[PDB]
């Protein structure tokens, strides 16, 4: 999965 | 509420000891609590709140994830039918996690969003509106689907508007917001070329615009650049 | 109860499930569910129902020590004082771990030990027992702390006694029991020879013993046994 | 910690 903040 | 015999400074005391005990269900609870006393956050408020929920929302996602595979499947061909149980379950997960998201929004809607006025509670609230619409739409298949993918997009482009007219290029809430909606073009929206755009962009911009910031300020900025980045490389 | 309208066989899917997920309160609530059918429980079953209530004291028991610690840094010279909320939130963990015991000694008493004749299923069940009564006895301190250490003791001597006489001596349960009991003494009962040589002697055993498994059971001996070293390294 | 099972 990609990166998320 | 629970939480409405406890004082807002006892509550934020307890949310931060929950984050140091890793029990994040805790942490949210507490949080939810001190919005409830109708008080605007402060900056550090508003960090303990978004990171409370991302943990509790990030551990149902995975156990989704884990789930809708085994559900997936179990409906493939050649597969022994093993009854109604993984679908029930992973509408338990699912039916839990539409609460937190729904539980989130509804503290952003009544009433933080129309009471933060400066670009750094704006910009953060609306970013969160962003998010948890995104996290309903990753389980999303009915009637709604396409107003929940709506709801995010327009919670996320309000909030960029702000970022661009009001932040600086390098400035960790404007970073994370367009790491996150960049993420949801390219997750959600069906859109990969948005999504490597925009992350393209707000890297090359954020890199323009770090020489003006001390050494801390450089270091959350390319904290959140170096994801950027990480992306591109998973999508190029 | 909650699951009363699942049937047994689904609990026990949704368990393994849960397992997978990662969701061990889920996974406990499944098995206390099938555990409530009355039904004897098979092996596998008993090592879900172990699984479960282990990971889910296992993280109160983490949180307890996080907030212990802090709390008894809160008691010394020069700190400042900062009120009943580290207190009350180590008393609110403190008391749902207590719930958790309880809940899991309720349902050996009611009434999985009494039918349980074999002696593995036995066994198991009275080092469960001992398990739960040594996790009540870490955070008790009133008038029936020394009779908690008690129930605790007892139970393991049970366990232990029957699994000296019905089981091998490489026998993964008897090793398991014998590794914990040894902790039991090293860390509640203020025993630490006795720990010692517990686990000296029924490592000594055990390798005594390898020499008829085949390489299956040897594996599954072996990991135990390394584990009755760890503590003897750390304890010498 | 010491190793349990
Ligand atoms: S809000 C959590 C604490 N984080 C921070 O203060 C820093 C600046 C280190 O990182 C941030 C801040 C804000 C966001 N955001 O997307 O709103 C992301 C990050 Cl990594
Ligand atoms: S019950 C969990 C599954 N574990 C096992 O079957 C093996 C044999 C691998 O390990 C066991 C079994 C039983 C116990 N015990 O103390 O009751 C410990 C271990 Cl590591
Ligand atoms: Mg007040
Ligand atoms: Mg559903
Ligand atoms: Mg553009
Ligand atoms: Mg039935
Ligand atoms: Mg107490
Ligand atoms: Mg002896």
């Amino acid at each position: 999965f990609p990166a998320t903040v | 509420g629970a939480m409405g015999s406890m004082e807002r400074a006892s509550l934020i005391q307890k949310a931060k000891l929950a984050e140091q005990a890793e029990r994040y269900e805790d942490m949210a609870a507490f949080m939810k609590g001190a919005v409830e006393k109708g008080e605007e956050l402060s900056n550090e408020e508003r960090c303990l709140l978004s990171v409370a929920y991302k943990n509790v929302v990030g551990g149902q996602r995975a156990a989704w994830r884990v789930l809708s595979s085994i559900e997936q499947k179990s409906n493939e061909e050649g597969s022994e039918e093993k009854g109604p149980e993984v679908r029930e379950y992973r509408e338990k997960v699912e039916t839990e996690l539409q609460g937190v998201c729904d539980t989130v929004l509804g503290l952003l809607d009544s009433h933080l969003i129309k009471e933060a006025g400066d670009a750094e509670s704006r910009v953060f609230y609306l970013k969160m509106k962003g998010d948890y619409y995104r996290y309903l739409a990753e389980v999303a298949t009915g009637d709604d689907k396409k107003r929940i993918i709506d709801s995010a997009r327009s919670a996320y482009q309000e909030a960029m508007d702000i970022s661009k007219k009001e932040m600086p290029p390098t400035n960790p809430i404007r970073l994370g917001l367009a790491l996150n909606f960049s993420v949801f073009h390219y997750e959600i929206a069906n859109s990969p070329e948005e999504a490597i755009s925009l992350a393209k962009t707000t890297f090359d911009e954020a890199m323009a615009d770090l020489h003006t910031l001390s050494e801390d300020s450089y270091k959350d900025s390319t904290l959140i650049m170096q994801l950027l980045r990480d992306n591109l490389t998973l999508w190029t």
